[PDB]
């Protein structure tokens, strides 16, 4: 979900400081500015670390995983109790680890959000650049460090 | 056709309900605002209140101004105005906005764009999506709640 | 603190001018108890027993016996934390807007902090009253575009597992038909051994108007209101019956007991509006402040609320 | 500690918020005392 | 997919009536239970609660388990589950049982049989007779009171 370390079978070792941050619980961004706009929205599904779209239906509009021409922003954190997602609008740039489609993503590749909100190699719609190779954490979960800096 | 026309009356108006009381032309700003929003001000030509604006240049004797316009010349959204100084408060197009804007004389979820007069109209190059239906204030005055969240590829 | 924080000092000086919520009239003093929880949930456990089959006749030899089962239910109350922001004049900028009659900018709708806070708190209290009565949060008269709340957050009007009656559109002007539906719901109510309690009836202005016409040749002395009071006194062990009118309701009648055992309101102690320490400051005369409040905490037993809806189709 | 007591001098915003909550509770109790059904 | 209701209730149950208070999914065991009944437990594979079960074998590294099933592989009926330890309480098919069981998406006296998913269906190999009509708990879940007494001939 968001925190898979609460079912740990043994204590972790905290002596090393290298290769210690590429995890699914690393919510937020690698570098964050105080003047980054953050918007909280209700969500349906599991949009964590994915591109999101607004869905309008009677209730207020909600956000869910999506992309393409419907891309509205990026979900970087979730409160599970309130079922609320923190979103960085697409008008604000972002640097951080995001969910990728497969493991074929390499450095310097241009990326696009797909219909599931996952980043895949490539016109394009947004400017997103991979800074690292895709890294496997679960059998079907790959994270890639990406700088998203607007639309093309 | 002003933001907050002032006129005295012999009687006080009565407020009955707290709902649908924000649907007035005097309500300036955005319905939901962030402390990190970038806000500019420019000399106003015409009356661009609650409209999309473009940068207009004169003969060079005076500084550049903003006037109600859209299309490919859109620069931002005029969210407030001071009539004493003739100053228009502009939110740049690089910053997302959510609020009531003037609509051309439309259902939630419809895609919108800015016409040559800066009015919203049903559909191009700008992320502008309506969150409600048109609300009639005057015979030729309609306002709609909308979200503007950047430009579009093609 | 009051030496350094002018906004805190102003809030302390002005907090007494905000009027009490009207929802206090809908409950008894014993029915309201505060909980120290800004945001989260409260859990309670209840145990029930049921018969699985007909009893077994004990005759000769037998070892297959009918059983009695048990079940446990966990009741959960969710609380949500909400916030508004409002713009006002900066403290040091007031003297440049102090007109003889008032303080503030009329053209740009800028007020001093005390007045702006008082007005905003009043509006928020109105919203809280509407939530507590109806269980919905919306700013539209149509009631659409509601705020998506957490589960287990209900008001008196949308509480599930309660008696609901509907009056047909063609009979919306017939007090006899309306009162027939009221009688049916009152019969279906289930107060158990907690029946000897006062009762509360909340009506809308149109129903209040219809309640004063003579009971029906129409009765000379008694009114429909008196007949309703007698009917409710029949089931509440002839206790007190209070009738209140609310403009929030539209063509709906709400009847429920004023007993803490059946219905109890456990609001957060921070439910009512509270100022936030953060104040946005700039190089201009405009500043921004924040108000926090907490929603949720109504608990009721099943089949103890009668909700009559007069269809105006 | 309530805002009704003038001798109450808050030290910090936490004490101020607690005083506000106590003031609301006391006002509710006073309203139920004054109310005459 | 859970013995006890997953969602915490939003109200307090009303304890007044004694009739029709047992048609719940949390009613484990049987309506009529004998003190001489043989009861086993097994590692549960899936959620075979209130369903017919079969013996499932793997490579042999771990012991055999029980999973929902029927037909010629029927071994017993699951009447209770401990979720913490993943333990399924099984009553062998050689011991007669009377209780509420899951019905495939039926009137008293109808002869029933267990399908591949451990659901009862109207009819061959197993003696099961319905003692009531289907009670709907979820839009896809129905339970029926049934008596299962051994395996019939042919």
């Amino acid at each position: 979900m968001k925190n898979p370390q609460h079912d740990a079978s043994l204590l972790s070792n905290s002596n090393e400081f290298r290769d210690k941050n590429v995890e699914f619980f690393a919510s937020g961004g690698t570098r964050t500015s105080k003047f980054d706009k953050l918007e909280n929205h209700p969500f349906l599904g599991y949009p964590y670390k994915r591109g999101v779209k607004r869905v309008i239906q009677h209730y207020e509009p909600h956000v869910e995983a999506g992309g393409g021409e419907d891309l509205y922003g990026i979900c970087i954190d979730i409160d599970e109790f309130s079922k609320t997602a923190t979103i960085v609008p697409i008008t604000n740039n972002f640097e951080g680890y995001l969910v990728a489609k497969d493991s074929t993503v390499k450095v310097k590749d241009k990326l696009i959000f797909n219909k599931d909100g996952a980043l895949e190699k490539v016109k394009a719609t947004i400017n997103a650049t991979a800074l690292t190779d895709a890294k496997q954490i679960s059998n079907e979960v790959y994270l890639v460090k990406v700088a998203v800096f607007g639309n093309k | 056709l002003m933001k907050n026309p002032q006129q005295d009356s012999g009687l006080l108006s009565n407020s009955i309900d707290f709902r649908d009381q924000n649907l007035i032309f005097s309500n300036s700003g955005g319905v939901c605002t962030s402390s990190k929003d970038k806000i500019e001000n420019y000399p106003a030509k015409g009356y661009p209140y609650k409209r999309g604006v473009k940068l207009s240049f004169g003969d060079g004797t005076t500084e550049l101004e903003v006037e109600a316009g859209g299309g490919d010349d859109l620069y931002g959204v005029c969210s407030d105005i001071d009539e004493f100084s003739g100053m228009a408060t502009v939110i740049p197009i690089t910053n997302n906005f959510t609020g009531y804007l003037t609509l051309k004389k439309v259902n939630p979820g419809d895609k919108l764009n800015f016409n040559q007069h800066g009015e919203l109209e049903k559909v191009k190059s700008v992320n502008a999506i309506a969150l409600s239906k048109a609300h009639k204030l005057t015979e030729d005055l309609f306002i709609v709640l909308a979200s503007v969240f950047g430009n579009r590829a093609i | 603190l009051f030496d350094e924080n002018y906004y805190a000092k102003a809030v302390a000086n002005i907090i007494g001018e905000v009027k009490d919520p009207i929802m206090y009239k809908w409950f008894s003093p014993d029915q309201i108890e505060d909980v120290d929880l800004q945001m989260g949930y409260q859990k309670t456990v209840k145990w029930d027993a049921f018969l699985n089959a007909n009893p077994t006749t004990i005759a000769n030899e037998v070892n297959t016996i009918s059983t009695i089962g048990f079940s446990s239910e966990v009741v959960r109350l969710n609380y949500l934390k909400l916030q508004y922001k409002f713009r006002h004049l900066k403290q040091t900028s007031e003297k440049f807007y102090t007109s003889d009659s008032y303080i503030g900018d009329i053209n740009n709708n800028l007020l001093p902090f005390a007045q702006a806070y008082k007005l905003a708190s009043s509006e928020i209290i109105k919203l809280i009253n509407h939530f507590v009565l109806t269980g919905t949060v919306s700013i539209q008269k149509d009631g659409k575009n509601q705020k998506r709340l957490l589960p287990n957050m209900y008001g008196l009007l949308n509480m599930p597992e309660q008696i609901k009656e509907e009056v047909a559109s063609g009979d919306k002007d017939k007090m006899d038909k309306i009162f027939e539906k009221i009688e049916a719901g009152l019969s279906k109510l289930e107060l158990g051994d907690e029946f000897s309690t006062p009762m509360m009836v909340i009506v809308d202005p149109a129903t209040s108007l219809k309640l004063v016409k003579p009971y029906a040749a129409a009765s000379s002395c008694e009114k429909w209101e008196d007949v309703l009071i007698q009917t409710i006194k029949a089931i509440n062990n002839r206790e007190d019956v209070y009738i209140e009118t609310s403009n929030l309701l539209k063509h709906k009648i709400l009847i429920y007991p004023l007993n803490s055992e059946l219905i109890k309101f456990k609001p957060s102690k921070y439910m009512l509006p509270t100022p936030n320490e953060q104040v946005d400051k700039d190089s201009t005369d405009v500043a921004h402040s924040y108000i926090d409040f907490v929603l949720g905490g109504l608990l009721a037993t099943r089949k103890t609320i009668l909700q009559v809806n007069i269809k105006q189709s | 500690a309530s805002l009704l007591d003038s001798n109450f001098v808050p030290i910090n915003f936490t004490e101020f918020v607690q005083a506000i909550s106590n003031t609301y509770k006391q006002r509710r109790i006073q309203f139920y005392e004054n109310l005459k059904r």
